[PDB]
């Protein structure tokens, strides 16, 4: 009766969704053919025959990666009216994804939403797997979110996004993407989510015993996070926290909606022993700086709000002693005027494995993330100091002052976390 | 979709394409006839971009062969991969440009251009979606100088959005095979700086060097001289023709690299390179493919990156590979050669990883470089121009075709406008 | 409920620990796989599954001897987050272990302590198996002990160390190690322990019938001592003496904390007969000078305090007559103003064998050990009279006067035992 649809924008989001719906089919026992040999209306719908289809929309301006789903192993799962392709990519040009090509096939993707919104009645959240690296994953992202608040307005819109890395940075105009996309995702998205590529590597290198990771394995870490956020809807625990509450819990002021995800425990197969993984043991590893997936030191700021989504085998009194430890420390410290800073969620379902006992997803809306914007503002100034690459965005119809209008917009964003940090 | 139309010219550039389409033949399992014999079905999924699938199990090279004398067209059609082409597309003159730019651009350039611009139109109409046009020619001869440069100005009048790349050989630094190589460079410089989106620039002498330094060859033929550019051109679009862990195409390479439209003159780079037997005694992995690129000797344009400053860096890999083995190597090498780069770009290394190797070795990489080292070659070329111009020699040919000094002078000034702008960002930091 | 963790510093301590935890697994029936087919929380902890792990931390700056554990027979016993290796050794340079390399991986080893200190609640002592011979076993030893009194301060810190031999001496700058390490282990260690290599040989030669010993067999003698010191915690005797009492019993003044270990009876297999090994028979063999493991004649000074840790089969009245003999002799004599100079400990557990009825560990804080320092001060003067090897410690960042500051520090140490000896 309760639903939560998903949209995938750009090439980086599709390869996230290739591992996500790989995991969801293994959750409810679904085959790649939509077949299984109760309450799962959030991510699936039933046909007239005994087949289930995903509530997913795959958009791309280049026809490459969607053919990898249209010819891959997960081929028969998807409705061919969902698989939407373009012809010419934005090709790491935000003005092409926002003005040139994305304005043409915008009619088809938005029409597929209401075709999914017929059978949905408990519409409780949206999923937009979009990166800020590629132009298609960013230029279409701004055009998509404008119509939905015109469409729904009151319904929830969540973005499990990918943060551009401060050191290991692939493309060139990746600093140009973030400042331009700021005005959309601060005025439409109810709670955006930042994940950096860079912190994943040492988790793969040290904690997962494989120094040289693959992008197939980078998606496996985030796919476990997205499932355990939905662990209250898809199942039944003693304390089920639905997605309406998170945007009401984690948001003290309606502009501040940038937490970070933290999955724990992250172990290897050989290190599955030499440990016991009690509920007090693993939550201290959550607040370890080298276990999070965002390159931000949590002891460089203060926590505004914290959330903990447990699964597996959990007794709350045993967690009650675990939370009592973290308030009674000193290197871990909160925003002082928020003394009630925990949101606990327990599900009695084990964390499934993709080819352990319990697992924790930590969601901490903190002030440690605010330094990451300043590391990216420093990138954007010098490339705009030369007026470099202006003839591509202006070459694809964009105002020069539209950079400058969004330039001060980050300063009003940055002064928020500075103001909340002091008493 | 996003098909690509191929145009040739000159006499050097045809023999390169006479080897380049042999490279594309075995990168798609294409026989010398025109049929198909490959086994990997990733070839047929994107076969259309360089080939029209003709009627009845056929595949024809979507290419336009242009000469001005029937000799080189006879040599292609008689040797290998000559019957694979369409006989309708052997569009060639009868005179020969006489190693004159003005003959290829004014008198004899106006004749065969109408026969070409329908064939360009017939392919561009037949293509479902069009990506861009590519040209392989000379800058030293007559047909490669005038005839190719006359086409591109007519194409910019046609298509504003379609990309354009010329794999034009730079006139030679020290050896003088062409007597009038400034007069085929400088009059060709003005066409390239106006309306070519990206422009590939290869010195002759470094191609002799790379075939002699790393490989240690004794009798290098043009089948092995010009073969290195043939693998180079294939590595530019190898992320288009096949899926990857990080795909790329000709528009992604353009907007990432070119910082301002007057600075788009690039340099290649290819790895790995061994001998016939000295091929296993080396850890041919990502860090070996890392440090093989960034040295001065791997550049097919003879220029020292130590005597200059980069602006942007692209890198296209081939074959299956990991990422932190690549990414840290693609990050740390910016710090050891720290002062050689420029200040105002953070992380100027563009990475591109396909998932299909060449038919051969397991992993391969294609380097696309941009630096301020190339403008120091033009000061030699501007000196080579003015040495034959301060006496005003060789003018009566161009006077016989009809041209003032100002067209020579402003193009030399526009050559100096290239000098005044690659020096400008080099002086800045 | 009561715990006692262990740390191994340097190459010589690891080969001690290779035989120690070999013995502990044979005590409680533990396999090398942490498996056994009650109260043993002192040296072990239980996983979620039925496996037990040792409370041991192995540090080394060279990767050699730790690979001998990472590939040896005792491989699966150890948590791979405990096995800590370096890259470049101190290589018999104390200034490298104290300044150069040991300052880098100091963060990892200290972080492993609090990860062990979670499950510990009755933290009653530390074990640091460090030699004074190698630079890594001495240079890391000073850096390690400074943080722990900042960490705990009140908790017990014990060092089962190896004394450098006065005649059979391997390296060259071994006199330089002892004077530099003096200021740390006299200001941090609650009770250090000296064991010489030289007295072990004649015990192996005469009393053990093998004239040519191996370093595998040298570790077997000390490993029996360390177990019987813990014989009150790990088991139940009628008089269990815990490790809090020893540092309160054996220490009359808080600087004097240097007793010596004495294991007895030390017999061979063929000499297991022709004897009866009563409790009065073997304790006279304890005070025999050729049965102790420190090259110091006990009839060259006076005893300040004595301790006796019995195990096997012991009746205290039968020991009461045995102790009454030793006070009623003349060649054995005490410090006279300490007339209550015995600490007795009985455990009803037999001394286990590694591939008899009763066993005695004797701990005698005496003034006979004070001549061993003077034998080593005589080595240190002449090598410093030439100013030899100054360009390595100063070559690795050390003050010349830091030798001279520690030079008079041994004189204040030496005048302690001289002052307590007279009435
Ligand atoms: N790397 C190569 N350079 C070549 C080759 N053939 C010629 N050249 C160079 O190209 C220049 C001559 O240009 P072309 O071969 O294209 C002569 P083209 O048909 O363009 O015009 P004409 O002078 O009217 O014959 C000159 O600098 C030669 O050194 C070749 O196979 N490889
Ligand atoms: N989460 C995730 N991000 C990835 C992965 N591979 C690449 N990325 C990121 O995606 C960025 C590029 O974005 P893409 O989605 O591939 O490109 P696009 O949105 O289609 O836009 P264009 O292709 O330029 O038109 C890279 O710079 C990386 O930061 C992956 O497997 N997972
Ligand atoms: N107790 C004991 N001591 C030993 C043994 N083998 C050697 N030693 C002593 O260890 C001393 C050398 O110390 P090491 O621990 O090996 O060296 P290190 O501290 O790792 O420092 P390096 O100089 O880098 O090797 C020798 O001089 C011996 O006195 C053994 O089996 N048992
Ligand atoms: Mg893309
Ligand atoms: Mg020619
Ligand atoms: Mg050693």
């Amino acid at each position: 009766m309760r639903e939560c649809i998903s949209i995938h924008v750009g090439q980086a989001g599709v390869q996230i969704g290739n591992a996500c719906w790989e995991l969801y089919c293994l959750e409810h026992g679904i085959q790649p053919d939509g077949q299984m040999p109760d309450s799962f209306n959030t991510f699936f719908s039933e046909t007239g025959a005994g087949k289930h289809v995903p509530r997913a929309v795959f958009v791309d301006l280049e026809p490459t990666v969607i053919d990898e789903v249209r010819t891959g192993t997960y081929r028969q799962l998807f409705h061919p009216e969902q698989l939407i392709t373009g012809k010419e990519d934005a090709a790491n040009n935000y003005a092409r994804g926002h003005y040139t090509i994305g304005k043409e096939i915008i009619d088809l993707v938005l029409d597929r939403i209401r075709k999914l919104a017929d059978q949905c009645t408990g519409l409780q959240g949206f999923l937009v797997f979009h990166s800020f690296g590629g132009g298609t994953g960013s230029g279409f992202t701004s055009l998509l979110m404008e119509r939905l608040s015109v469409d729904y307005g009151k319904k929830s819109k969540l973005e499990f996004s990918i943060y551009p890395a401060p050191q290991v940075s692939t493309a060139v105009v990746e600093p140009y993407n973030s400042i331009l996309t700021t005005h959309t995702t601060l005025e439409h998205s109810d709670c955006a989510f930042m994940v950096d590529n860079e912190a994943i590597y040492d988790i793969c290198r040290r904690n997962l015993d494989i120094e040289r990771p693959t992008y197939t394995n980078l998606n496996r870490l985030i796919s476990q996070i997205v499932s355990s956020i939905t662990a209250s809807l898809r199942f039944d625990g003693a304390l089920n926290v639905d997605l309406t509450e998170f945007q009401t819990n984690l948001v003290p002021y309606p502009r501040i909606h940038f937490p970070l995800a933290t999955y724990a425990p992250v172990i290897s197969a050989e290190k599955a022993y030499h440990e016991q993984l009690s509920v007090a043991e693993i939550t201290n590893a959550c607040f370890e700086p080298a276990n999070q997936m965002v390159k931000c030191d949590p002891r460089h700021g203060k926590y505004m709000a914290c959330c903990l989504l447990y699964r597996g085998d959990v007794v709350p009194k045993d967690v009650n002693a675990a939370i009592a430890t973290i308030k009674t420390k000193r290197s871990i410290q909160f925003v002082d005027w928020c003394p009630t800073g925990f949101k606990v969620g327990i599900n009695y379902q084990p964390p499934t494995v993709v080819p352990v006992q319990r697992a924790v997803c930590m969601l901490s809306n903190t002030t440690a993330i605010a330094e990451a914007w300043a590391r990216l503002d420093h990138k954007f100034d010098l490339m705009y100091a030369k007026r470099a690459f202006v003839h591509w965005y202006v070459g694809e119809g964009m105002e020069e002052g539209e950079f400058s209008e969004a330039r001060e917009d980050m300063a009003a964003l940055e002064k928020d976390y500075e103001e909340v940090g002091v008493d | 979709m996003r098909e690509i139309v191929h145009i040739q010219a000159g006499q050097c550039g045809n023999q390169i394409g006479a080897k380049f389409w042999e490279v594309i033949s075995d990168e798609h399992g294409i026989d010398p006839t025109g049929s198909y014999h490959g086994d990997s079905d990733l070839q047929l999924e994107r076969i259309n971009v360089y080939y029209n699938e003709a009627a009845g199990n056929k595949y024809v090279p979507r290419a336009i062969l242009v000469d001005l004398e029937p000799g080189t067209m006879d040599s292609v059609r008689s040797g290998p991969f000559g019957q694979i082409f369409r006989p309708d597309n052997f569009v060639f003159g009868q005179s020969g440009a006489g190693n004159n730019w003005a003959k290829g651009h004014y008198t004899e350039g106006a004749e065969l251009v109408d026969s070409v611009l329908d064939v360009v139109r017939k392919e561009s109409e037949s293509c479902d979606c069009l990506q861009g046009f590519q040209l392989t020619h000379s800058l030293g001869g007559g047909t490669g100088s005038g005839m190719g440069t006359l086409l591109i100005s007519k194409i910019r009048e046609e298509y504003p959005d379609r990309i354009m790349n010329t794999f034009s050989v730079v006139p030679s630094p020290k050896v003088s095979d062409t007597v009038v190589e400034p007069y085929n460079a400088t009059l060709s410089v003005h066409q390239l700086v106006e309306n070519t989106d990206e422009t590939y620039c290869i010195d002759n002498e470094a191609l002799y060097d790379i075939c002699f330094r790393t490989l240690k060859l004794t009798t290098p033929t043009y089948g092995d001289l010009n073969h290195l550019v043939s693998a180079t051109m294939s590595g530019v679009t190898t992320c288009l023709r096949f899926p990857g862990q990080l795909n790329a195409d000709l528009r992604k390479l353009a907007v990432n690299m070119v910082p301002f439209p007057r600075l788009h003159f690039f340099m290649p780079g290819f790895a790995p390179l061994t001998s016939r037997g000295s091929q296993q005694y080396r850890a041919l992995t990502v860090p070996e493919l890392t440090q093989q690129m960034f040295d001065a000797k791997n550049m097919m344009a003879a220029c020292d990156p130590r005597h200059g400053r980069y602006l942007t860096v692209a890198a296209v890999f081939r074959g299956r590979m990991s990422m932190k083995e690549v990414d840290e190597q693609m990050l740390n090498v910016q710090n050891k050669n720290s002062s050689y780069f420029v200040e105002w770009i953070p992380n100027n290394v563009k990475t591109a990883v396909c998932d299909i190797p060449p038919r051969g070795l397991k992993m391969s990489a294609t380097f696309i470089g941009n630096s301020t080292a190339i403008q120091e070659l033009f000061k030699r070329i501007s000196e080579q121009f003015t040495a034959m111009f301060r006496r005003k020699a060789f003018l009566h040919w161009y006077t016989g075709e009809g041209m003032d000094e100002m067209e020579f002078t402003e193009a030399e000034s526009n050559m100096n406008d290239l000098v005044s702008e690659y020096q400008q960002y080099q002086d800045a930091t």
